[PDB]
């Protein structure tokens, strides 16, 4: 796993040179945007419980895939269902607290994708829940804490490929 | 004690895991032993010894 | 980072951002700009005091230097101060990200077996990186300097 | 079943099937017909008992039929009840079973997690199971009675 | 018991005992009297049962008596026919018990450790219990003798 | 552990002789009980958690054990305190289907003494709490069943204490 | 797993529908057959030494495969055989009492042909003695019994692959 | 305290404690005072701002307080009312330490437990936290107010 | 373990009152006094090594244990000696770290005297040992860190005593 | 651990003396009778099985012990029984080839006694098939090695009584 | 001993010594005359060659015997010295044995955290056990100095 700062430090490492200027320039203006985004992160952990219930109000709430023989249509399903989508939020919120997808892509979307397939839940209609949560999740949070976001719904449209 | 209590503190992760089967019982154990939950239950209160 | 290893804990934890950790955090931000202002200074002087902390790690082991010793021979104390550069400029990017971890990571994990197969001593490496570490207290400023303390300490005791 | 919870234990054990579990199933295959007959009746009877249980539930929890509760409105109220409809139609399949695994394969697997997401009380939800138990003592025979009411019981015990 | 095996799998489920589960319970109660009274024909035709069974047994298997058997001798044959009885009453045991529960703790755990320690033919052992088995069969009646069998049946599978 | 049956079926092997006349009577008196057994077992499951609360509310709760320093007094300590209760329903519900006390004395009654000792939760108050837990359970249950069950949740209290 | 009772309950719970007439009167000719179905496992286990005996011999006895070099010229690989074949037999007759072929197939038919594969075994000529053991089971079960053990042995044929 | 929690970490590393997490330390010693004063402002409204926040409870769930709920009853309502100052008290004390931990461990670990026991409704609970919180906003000055309510809603998760 | 905010939290809770201005002075002092040990605790991890090689020479070195015989005189006696004084000067420096004594006694000394007794070991050696690393440790650290070091070291010995 | 040779060299190694003139005679009659105890050994371990067998057809069978309620009653107790003997024997063969007697005391009779008075096993009847077994032991062995065998088959019977 | 390491490994694997075991304890017993003849000619001249490797290692390492080395000055040098003398002892307990048991319980178990708490050089250690082993060969015969140069060879892979 690599932080923001710490991909700057591998990059200087693997060239053998101390780090450089633009490149502690960066991670200047990655502490300033840090600041902001903590504040919203905190928010987006206290709501988090609403966003998913809002989520699957969206989407999930009087469904074909609720009715009988939707893939989530049973009491282990729907509880495995609304697990899966917490756990998205909350590898996102570390990933957009650190301002690097890295960590969610390696465990998160190791091969979540292919299990999916195999498992049949169907990937395309949760990243489009996904995207509605993440549009919701955007607007409460704010415009800036929205960009973040935005890359973080990127890496889970990512993992619906 | 009870065996019909897992309390908050359980890996829902490592069930998932488990469950899928990327994770083997033994894995398992050894994630479980090796997490804070079973260091707070066992290793900082009891003695090394 | 810091921030970094609070989030594999909290990750570990499966739950949020714990609200003292978070704080810490936006710490951290703050002190970023000084952490970056006085990693500057480290680097602009790096070389001089390099070339300080090698004299004195000579004085303080003039066997090691001489004949029948792991710097014998001019090639032999060019790979030493080489070496001591290297740990030097990984100390500055472990200060630099104020994560202890990323330097013990990058470097200092299973040293002793890298010294042993080049034969060169643990504790005259280690009083090298003392000389440096005083050097560094010299160029920086105070709370710089105990900040650059804290790191030698950390690597001090990778020596030991 | 209750041939598939006897088998799973005997594959556990490794061994052919014991004598008694062999009489148990035996007794499963004699009073296969009669249990039938019971969730025969309990289908015939499904819709009545839905609409007395349901107003009885209602009289329970005053707050969550009304408005500002879960059943907030005919619409919601309708869904509460269509909840409730599949819950007594997983009764009605595990008593014909005999065995109250596959319920528990219906409902019972992250039924809290299932109720804390809908946010409706689940205290009421096992009272309306308790006035399903009544309507189905007065349809049923008192032999029939004693065997639903356990699987209810079960169904209690899961709602909690 | 089957009770006691019940009680078993419900200590090790963490849960009290199924709705099935004391169903069985309940069968077994109600076949109390019944495995009674086939146990108490069992006792009473105890040693006529064992004679002829001997008698089958040997006729089987010749060596099992003859010189150079393990049972070569009175004394030895006497103490073949003691092995049956024990296996006897540990059948109107688990008759009564309802369940294999009895006979396992009692000459099917490490059985064949300790006929292979003192010599005796494991498989004529088994035999001498299915001559048992035929004469409980003509001495019993027809259903009692299916019950008795599958009793029997558990023991000489586990000879096996 | 042992049953009624079992455990006859033990003493008669002690014995090494076939069942006898007396073998037979003990064995038809658990025969008998068998109907007044099952039933109560049903209801003990059906109201279990009901008796729980009963027996501590009857027993321990508004008191001192409840309110601060009391061993009881935190969410932690009162869930392990009803845990532990449930844990001799449990146990004791069994025994008294079982017939024999060997399966509390075997599970529920071993070393339970002197982990509650060096804990500091006080004995007595938990022989305290199983009496009341008892009188509920006799309600519940019945007359006939009351009496037995009270045997059984006796031999829990005892050993206990 | 899976049974023949709880298969027609999947397939309710999937169509989320009460219990069809039709799939009632399936139930029933599983609860008619289950009798006749006990008594054979019954038999079963008490001649499965017999079977193992007499199947082993007409399969492999007096063969190249005993001879040296043959895979089952060595002790440890004789027994090990056996083990494999009596494990067959007893899984089946499981399922032969279960109704379901499904319970066999996912125990025992997951990665078999992978494992045999890496082995070694002739996939085919376990089949060969599978057959043999069919026909020597049906022979000691009876017509009625043969036909299910056949069935579930010719599962058990096409899980060889 | 913060430090016992890395102390403990430091512990399973089996290393001495880490510079950065000593500089933590330090972080939290400065941040004491100003932690101190709004402690200070919150025992000040120990009661004030439990009598504001319950009445907004209490019109949240008008069921609780209405017969057959909860708190019902004089009695009831009190303990209710005590049982959430206990709850503030608890509060105020995990935000004097900074660890959350402290608060864990006195009251929320189990909770659901004791509320399931007890018939407490934990929807209700957690509201009644959450508009505590809201008061405690307007009660102390926003940059104190910002940590506290984290706390206060570490809390509320635990709940929920 | 326990600290020292803690144990003044823990003195409220027990009495059930809010924390008092003056408990909060306390804590406040235990504040002041961090800074000061935090420093002094880096200087003692960094000059660690040296203060237990300082001890051992103060005492093991040119010793009747050290002599064959003498129960320090083996290799994996020695070894064992010296992770001994390794681990009680880590658990020391944690206690003096934190400010909090309950810690030292929760691991350190449970059952210390017990195992020690029971491997043979002289405690009265390991007592004078630890007498001679709280005079090195005070000596690195300063006198005011000295001080809070020491006390703890005294109360090892004490409780060794 | 400990051996003759090795307990000679363990002696000598806490005087920290150079090997004596009698530790080297003492090591040399190790050397000299090992021949003797070695081809012994061989023979007791390819005769084990009937040992045991003779020892409890001479002492622990045709008695109460095996019949009821003799603590060989049941067909567990009995293969319990006789490989209690087997272990007991087993070790003791390697203890009489080290040709120390602490090595059994080491693993056998390190907690037996304490173990069997738990458990219930007479002590005075496992001694007696301890004695059965030496006089069976030393008439395979021959009265030369059969003599030293006794020695640590009495040391055995010395540390149950 | 080399039977007792053997006995070790049996009783590990619970069976009853191998046949290869007891021809190993066979040969052992065989040469131990030999074996005890050429330990007790080490222990004759024990005390000539440490005199011999002591100044052969002082030759190849003069930095230890100097200021700035472990054993600076002549007390320092005895120790060094006195610990030599203690491992020359163990490595002819160790080739009376005839296994390497002996002389890895007496050290080499926690010798490399010894040297390190002492600040002894292990390299100079390991080169000084290979002078006393060069000087062991020539006093000894050829036959006897062929199992010493084996057990010495042990001793100096652990010194590595
Ligand atoms: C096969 C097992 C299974 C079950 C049982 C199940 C239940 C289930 N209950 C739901 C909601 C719900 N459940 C309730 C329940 C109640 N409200 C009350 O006041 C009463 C106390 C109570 C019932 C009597 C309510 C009100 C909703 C709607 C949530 C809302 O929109 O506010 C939903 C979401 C809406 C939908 O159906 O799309 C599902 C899927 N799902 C399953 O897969
Ligand atoms: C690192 C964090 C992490 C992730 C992301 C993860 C994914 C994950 N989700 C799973 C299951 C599942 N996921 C769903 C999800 C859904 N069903 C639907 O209809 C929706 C479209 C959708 C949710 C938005 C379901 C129904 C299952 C259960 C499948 C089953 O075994 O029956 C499983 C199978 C094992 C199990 O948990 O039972 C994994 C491994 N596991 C992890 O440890
Ligand atoms: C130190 C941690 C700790 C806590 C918090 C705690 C709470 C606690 N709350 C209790 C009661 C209670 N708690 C409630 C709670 C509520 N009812 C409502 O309507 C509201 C939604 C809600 C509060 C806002 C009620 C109604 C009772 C009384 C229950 C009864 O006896 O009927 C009781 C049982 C009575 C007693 O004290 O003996 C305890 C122990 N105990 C602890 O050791
Ligand atoms: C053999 C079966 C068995 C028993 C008996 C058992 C008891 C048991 N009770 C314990 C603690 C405890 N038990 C209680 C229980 C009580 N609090 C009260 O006010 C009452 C007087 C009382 C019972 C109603 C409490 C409060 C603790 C300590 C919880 C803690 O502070 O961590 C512990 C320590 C671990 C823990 O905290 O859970 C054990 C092992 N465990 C077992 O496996
Ligand atoms: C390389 C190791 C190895 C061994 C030893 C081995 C044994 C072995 N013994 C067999 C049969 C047999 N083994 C015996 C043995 C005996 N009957 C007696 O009366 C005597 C006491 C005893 C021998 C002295 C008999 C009679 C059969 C034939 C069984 C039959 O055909 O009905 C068979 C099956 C027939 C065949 O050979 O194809 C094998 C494979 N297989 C192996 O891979
Ligand atoms: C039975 C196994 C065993 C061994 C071997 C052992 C060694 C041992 N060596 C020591 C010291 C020492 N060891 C050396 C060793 C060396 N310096 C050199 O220059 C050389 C390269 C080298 C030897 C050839 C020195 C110089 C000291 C003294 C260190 C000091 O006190 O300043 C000490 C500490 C002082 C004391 O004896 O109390 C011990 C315990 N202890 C044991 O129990
Ligand atoms: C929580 C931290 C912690 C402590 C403190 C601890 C103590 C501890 N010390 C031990 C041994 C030991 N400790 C010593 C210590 C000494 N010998 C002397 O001559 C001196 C007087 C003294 C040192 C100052 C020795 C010699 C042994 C080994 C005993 C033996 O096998 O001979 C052992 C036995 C296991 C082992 O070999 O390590 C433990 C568990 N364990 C722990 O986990
Ligand atoms: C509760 C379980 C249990 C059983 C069954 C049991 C039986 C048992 N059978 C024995 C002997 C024996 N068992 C046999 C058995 C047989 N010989 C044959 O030819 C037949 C094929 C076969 C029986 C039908 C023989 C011959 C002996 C005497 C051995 C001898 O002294 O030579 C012995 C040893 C002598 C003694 O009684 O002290 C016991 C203990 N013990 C138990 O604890």
């Amino acid at each position: 796993m690599q932080d923001a700062i710490t991909a700057v430090i591998n990059a200087s490492d693997v060239q053998g040179k101390y780090l450089d200027t633009a490149a502690m320039e960066k991670l200047k203006a990655y502490f300033a945007t840090g600041e902001l985004r903590v504040r919203a992160a905190s928010v987006i952990s206290a709501n988090a419980a609403n966003i998913v219930k809002e989520a699957v109000a969206k989407s999930l709430l009087y469904s074909d895939i609720t009715r009988p023989g939707g893939n989530m249509y049973t009491t282990r399903r729907y509880a495995a269902c609304i697990r899966d989508l917490d756990y998205y939020l909350r590898y996102a919120t570390y990933a957009m607290l650190a301002g690097d997808p890295s960590i969610l892509d390696e465990r998160v979307l190791n091969g979540l994708k292919e299990t999916y397939n195999s498992l049949g839940v169907p990937i395309a209609a949760t990243v489009q829940a996904i995207q509605a949560m993440k549009e919701v999740t955007a607007s409460l949070v704010g415009a800036d804490a929205g960009k973040e976001m935005g890359i973080y719904f990127d890496y889970i449209c990512s993992g619906l490929s | 004690f009870s065996g019909q209590v897992p309390s908050q503190f359980r890996r829902p992760d490592l069930e998932s895991r488990l469950r899928n089967g990327e994770i083997t019982v033994r894995e398992f154990v050894r994630t479980l032993a090796s997490s804070e939950i079973y260091r707070n239950r066992f290793y900082t209160p009891y003695p090394n010894t | 980072s810091v921030v970094t290893k609070s989030i594999v804990n909290a990750d570990a934890e499966a739950r949020y951002l714990s609200p003292g950790e978070l704080d810490r955090i936006k710490n951290f931000v703050s002190t970023g700009e000084r952490r970056l202002r006085i990693a500057q200074t480290l680097t602009e002087n790096r070389e001089r005091i390099v070339k300080q902390a090698g004299d004195q790690l000579f004085q303080k082991r003039p066997d090691v230097v001489s004949p029948g010793g792991n710097a014998y021979g001019e090639e032999m104390t060019a790979t030493c101060l080489r070496d001591l550069d290297y740990y030097l400029r990984l100390v500055t990017y472990g200060i630099v990200a104020g994560d202890v971890t990323p330097i013990e990571e990058i470097g200092l994990v299973g040293v002793r077996e890298m010294y042993n197969s080049l034969g060169t001593p643990i504790p005259a490496v280690a009083e090298g990186i003392r000389a440096m570490k005083n050097v560094a207290c010299s160029l920086l400023s105070a709370e710089d300097a105990a900040e650059a303390g804290s790191y030698f300490d950390f690597v001090i005791g990778a020596m030991q």
